[PDB]
RNA sequence: UGUAUGGCAAGUCUAACCGGAGUAUCCGGGGAGGCACAGGGAAACCGACAUGGCCGCAGGGCUUGCCCGAGGGCCGCCGU
RNA sequence: UAUGCCAGCUGGUGGAUUGCUCGGCUCAGGCGCUGAUGAAGGACGUGCCAAGCUGCGAUAAGCUGUGGGGAGCCGCACGGAGGCGAAGAACCACAGAUUUCCGAAUGAGAAUCUCUAACAAUUGCUUCGCGCAAUGAGGAACCCCGAGAACUGAAACAUCUCAGUAUCGGGAGGAACAGAAAACGCAACGUGAUGUCGUUAGUAACCGCGAGUGAACGCGAUACAGCCCAAACCGAAGCCCUCACGGGCAAUGUGGUGUCAGGGCUACCUCUCAUCAGCCGACCGUCUUCACGAAGUCUCUUGGAAUAGAGCGUGAUACAGGGUGACAACCCCGUACUGAAGACCAGUACGCUGUGCGGUAGUGCCAGAGUAGCGGGGGUUGGAUAUCCCUCGCGAAUAACGCAGGCAUCGACUGCGAAGGCUAAACACAACCUGAGACCGAUAGUGAACAAGUAGUGUGAACGAACGCUGCAAAGUACCCUCAGAAGGGAGGCGAAAUAGAGCAUGAAAUCAGUUGGCGAUCGAGCGACAGGGCAUACAAGGUCCCUUGACGAAUGA
């Protein structure tokens, strides 16, 4: 049982979307984040680099971290970043939050899962 | 509700029959006990090995893999920026109480640098040298002979 | 003390020149304003109205002051015993106002009148 | 956004801009965490005597006389846990720590979760503050630090519609159960928090409810009661400014 | 030594202690030191894949079997 | 229906439960020695009437003084008699008087008494006289120096472990001990007295290399403070007692100098604000105690009582807590604010008097012996070759020398001067004071809320309970009847209540008396569960239930 109730909240944000809209991908974040904490994504920014390319988002079911160089114009999303993540990814692409992304995208297309 | 929150009502509280949870006999002994006997299963073998050289005589490198002066070089723009030139006992933390600071080649090297350091391994050099650099040997560095 | 025990028991285990504060009655309306004071320690020689117990209403002069019982006796407010002999009920001086002073003592005037000191 | 000035009349005194802090997302789990940490780091440490039940030379007499094997001393069972007059078996100890830590980071968190839902007119109403208001935290001029007068407050707070919370706050409440006689009888509503700059409102401490504090110190307790957020509070305009870097 | 939850993250946490204060709470300092950030070897001493290949779950894409395929799996290769 | 079974009703018994807290438990701050000037402890006394407790000491619940306090008082303990107090008592603070006997117990003996002038005993000084002094014993633990187990762990057990623990002997203080390097040894161009706290680290080290055991240097902090002899060179220039006189000490050396920034001597330069001795002497802070101190005791209703409900009003730098006939900021004590005193910090800091810091050159003048060191045997330690100590034997140098830097020797290098001494502050404990509590709430919590280390047990060492609650106010039951009767009973009186009537709030269960319902002297035993009948039932808190017929109608099915 999360105790966090802005992290229910995204959860139930994504199932709505998962079911309202034609996303698969939405439902498939929310069952991961309902998974216990150290299964969820810790990802670099030298992950991001190697499998993502450009104008496809990238979605992280978990927290983006700051190690390694991302050099691609790519928008990450995901439930946090920390702070010399979003800043060294807002030099070269876009930091966006999960929740702006379910309203950009309800659909969930054009996208790619990095954990 | 907790497991021990639970056991009232249970009167041996998980622990099987009540002739079970008694004294140390339940232990196999006490502590240690029969770590070569009953219970020798999983403990590390028996004996000597090896020798320990006085904590005197002993020195500590402090290492740095090339990969991690690599990917921060734009972030460091407090340090030279030549033809970029970089001292390494100024990047390394816990440099001070260290012997020597001392360069690995874990990693690449997608830049020309110019490396200041009391140490190189082979690797360290040749991956500096490959992408245009240079391997700076200090005074205190000058004991390879 | 905040402490209820420790509250108690200062006031119940308190020396006899302590225990004046026990028997410490609120004066009339007319008195405070001569005096400046709220209340006063009552003396055997005072006027009081009773105003809270089931002889609520009643005038009359103090006949005793027991400082360790920390009570008064009040004349008229008496119960009946049953030989017939009236007894004093003993009155707690919180219950109690002053109407008219005893000032037969200098001491106690001059406590009374000065601005730096209470009675 | 912008918060609203006023002075000693009541009346509007123009405005600035309300800090960053006060745009925090809302955190109840987080406050919960640092009201519960504060309320058990005060707590004291106690325990029974080492030795209560244990001072008697009381021994057993063993199988034969038709008795179970009870320590006995004068032909009265001492010592042991089933025994009227022995030793307590797993008592209350001293040596227990009594404390809960909490990062600095997670702590300073919840001091600008608290803070932000001070901020939020329905969160307010909903933590039990009786108001007429729309405009929250209620911003006043620093000439509030020269007030001596507690009545002086009372005639502020009644032009500022916001009195109606110190009318909650007034009445004692007698808690059922033995606290009583431990110094522990009565309780009240918490009320207003007054956060001043240079030094507690003497001037508002004795109101009903009311806790005083000061912007580099005001903690999540004050400003989140028992854990519950969103506290009607009212900032001087250099505390609202002072608030900003915590 | 696990686990669940929460903060922060290539970092993270302060300990004693100091200042403040609403004075055991609490606010601000304090990174000493610990663990993590490289390993292997008794030691001397030496010192690594920010990815080279193939499968392929979820998910995404398309002209609806075909592509991209994090994680995972099988190999290569690298340090000692 | 007898004896009797089950449930209940009325009344007991019992004292659970609920409510209450004069006691505990724990934490925190402050403070901290007493005694031959006879302590602490104990004994026996002491009151108008006095058994216990408390106090006190033949001046005996007290005497005197100053201050505070105040119209009352004569302790716990509300009686009777009587007395004291405006000649200012009680009560509180400080100071003083008195202060029996035993007790370190000291003239001698002795179960608290006795016998014929007493520092007994051991010491120092000495006028060699007990003339002047000292020691003894106590204290909650803390502290320091010695002696030193075993159960236990190792699943046996011997080394090891429990553990230098328990316990024992000796001793100091308010704190002890330690302490200005013959140090460290991140080896350095580095640190710089000592405790202690955090860490270093379960690291190094030990160990039937099993189980287990276990530092330090350094670092971050706390607090900070450095000095005096011996000797050289001087050589009576000196010290103690006494008012003085005078006496005593002292060439086997008092005193000057000096003490690793080595010193002394000789020759010079300059100078001191060091050091040492001594005078003066706090601020602040902290702990405790004290003074002062705002505002309702208005209306109605209920009540035995208003702090309750409804209504009106007030203070607040004071809405902590307690008391008061029920829940109180405004009735009383207090609480905020301000101020005062004492104690501790501390005879410290600062200030001051005196003294004089230091440098050059020369000078083998001085600088702690059973020592440093080696060996035999033991203990102890993490100390391993490399801990610390004891014991027996042996045993050096002289600064041009010596010791240390974790095996020995020699050389180099770096550090440092042992075998003399003192030393503030930061830390331990909790007797004593005060404060605090998500502690217990009378079979709990102390053994102890009560006569508590009491009653009581044991020759003794020692062991050791249980017992809290009338009521708002004693108004604590007059009178009458009965009786052997201050008993008890009846009637009666008080109070809101006597089923609040004295171990008296509430008043459970086991269980007892009387009684109600059901069963019952021809009948069978886990005492019931589920069905269904008899009989029994005030209200309330449940309101359903029966029969004809009709509707629907699973499986099954004439
Ligand atoms: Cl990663
Ligand atoms: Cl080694
Ligand atoms: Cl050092
Ligand atoms: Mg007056
Ligand atoms: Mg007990
Ligand atoms: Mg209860
Ligand atoms: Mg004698
Ligand atoms: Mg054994
Ligand atoms: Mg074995
Ligand atoms: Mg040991
Ligand atoms: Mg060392
Ligand atoms: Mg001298
Ligand atoms: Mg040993
Ligand atoms: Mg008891
Ligand atoms: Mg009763
Ligand atoms: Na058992
Ligand atoms: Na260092
Ligand atoms: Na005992
Ligand atoms: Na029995
Ligand atoms: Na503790
Ligand atoms: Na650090
Ligand atoms: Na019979
Ligand atoms: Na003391
Ligand atoms: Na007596
Ligand atoms: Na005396
Ligand atoms: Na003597
Ligand atoms: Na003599
Ligand atoms: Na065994
Ligand atoms: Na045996
Ligand atoms: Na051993
Ligand atoms: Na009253
Ligand atoms: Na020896
Ligand atoms: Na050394
Ligand atoms: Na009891
Ligand atoms: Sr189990
Ligand atoms: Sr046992
Ligand atoms: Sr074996
Ligand atoms: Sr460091
Ligand atoms: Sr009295
Ligand atoms: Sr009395
Ligand atoms: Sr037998
Ligand atoms: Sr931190
Ligand atoms: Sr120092
Ligand atoms: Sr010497
Ligand atoms: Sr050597
Ligand atoms: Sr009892
Ligand atoms: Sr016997
Ligand atoms: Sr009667
Ligand atoms: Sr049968
Ligand atoms: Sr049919």
């Amino acid at each position: 049982s999360k105790t966090n109730p802005r992290l229910s909240s995204l959860i139930a944000d994504l199932k709505s979307a998962a079911r309202s809209s034609g996303g698969a991908v939405w439902g498939d974040v929310a069952e991961r984040l309902e998974k216990p904490r150290r299964t969820h994504a810790e990802v670099n920014l030298g992950r991001i680099e190697r499998y993502a390319q450009e104008d496809e988002t990238v979605v992280v079911p978990g927290k983006v971290l700051g190690s390694g160089v991302l050099q691609k114009d790519v928008t990450v999303a995901a439930v946090d970043f920390s702070g010399t993540a979003e800043t060294k990814i807002d030099q070269v692409g876009e930091a966006v939050s999960l929740e702006q992304a379910i309203e950009n995208n309800p659909e969930g297309s054009h996208v790619r899962v990095i954990r | 509700t907790s497991k021990k929150k639970r056991q009232r009502g249970s009167r041996t509280h998980g622990g099987g029959s009540h002739k079970n949870r008694r004294g140390a006999g339940h232990r196999g002994g006490r502590g240690d006990a029969g770590r070569d006997k009953h219970e020798f299963h999983n403990h590390e073998p028996l004996g000597k090995s090896g020798f320990k050289r006085p904590q005197k005589v002993q020195e500590e490198a402090a290492t740095i893999d090339v990969r991690e002066i690599d990917e921060n070089v734009t972030l460091l723009a407090a340090d030279d920026v030549a033809e970029f030139r970089v001292d390494v006992r100024d990047v390394v933390e816990e440099a001070d109480d260290a012997d020597y600071v001392k360069v690995l080649g874990a990693g690449q090297v997608r830049h020309e640098l110019t490396l200041i350091a009391d140490d190189f391994s082979e690797g360290a050099r040749e991956k500096v040298e490959g992408a245009g650099g240079s391997v700076e040997l200090t005074d205190l560095g000058e004991e390879r002979q | 003390s905040k402490q209820p025990d420790k509250q108690r028991k200062s006031q119940r285990r308190a020396p006899l020149h302590e225990r004046h504060k026990q028997v410490r009655a609120t004066l009339s309306a007319d008195l405070r304003e001569e005096y400046g004071q709220r209340n006063v320690r009552v003396n055997a020689g005072d006027t009081v109205e009773v105003l809270r117990g089931d002889f609520a209403g009643e005038e009359g002069e103090v006949i005793n002051v027991d400082l360790d019982k920390a009570v008064i006796h009040v004349e008229d407010v008496t119960l009946e015993k049953t030989d017939g002999e009236e007894v004093p009920r003993p009155l707690d001086t919180s219950n109690v106002r002053v109407t008219d002073l005893d000032l037969e003592d200098e001491k106690r005037e001059a406590r009374l009148e000065s601005e730096d000191d209470s009675a | 956004m912008q918060a609203t000035i006023y002075d000693l009349d009541g009346n509007t005194d123009g405005e600035v801009d309300l800090p960053d802090v006060f745009e925090t997302p809302v955190r109840s789990d987080l406050i919960g965490k640092a009201v519960r940490a504060a309320q058990a780091n005060r707590k004291q440490d106690y325990g029974s005597d080492e030795y209560a039940g244990l001072r008697t030379p009381a021994e057993s007499f063993g199988s034969g006389r038709g008795q179970a094997h009870v320590p006995k001393q004068d032909g009265r069972a001492r010592r042991v846990p089933q025994a009227v007059k022995g030793r307590s078996a797993h008592p209350p100890k001293t040596e227990k720590d009594r404390s809960l830590d909490l990062n600095d980071k997670e702590r300073q968190l919840a001091v600008r979760s608290a803070l932000a839902a001070t901020a939020d007119a329905d969160l307010v109403a909903d933590r039990g503050h009786e108001f007429d208001r729309d405009e929250v935290p209620v911003v006043v001029s620093d000439d509030f630090e020269d007030l001596v007068k507690t009545q002086e407050v009372v005639s502020l707070l009644e032009a500022l519609d916001v009195h109606a919370d110190i009318d909650r706050a007034d009445e004692t409440k007698i808690k059922a159960g033995q606290g009583s006689a431990r110094g522990r009888k009565y309780r009240r509503p918490a009320s207003i928090l007054f956060v001043t700059s240079d030094e507690p409102s003497t001037a508002a401490r004795n109101l009903a409810g009311a806790d005083v504090a000061t912007a580099s110190e005001v903690n999540t307790e004050d400003l989140a009661p028992g854990g519950a957020p969103g506290r009607l509070t009212v900032f001087t305009e250099s505390a609202l400014a002072e608030v900003a870097e915590r």
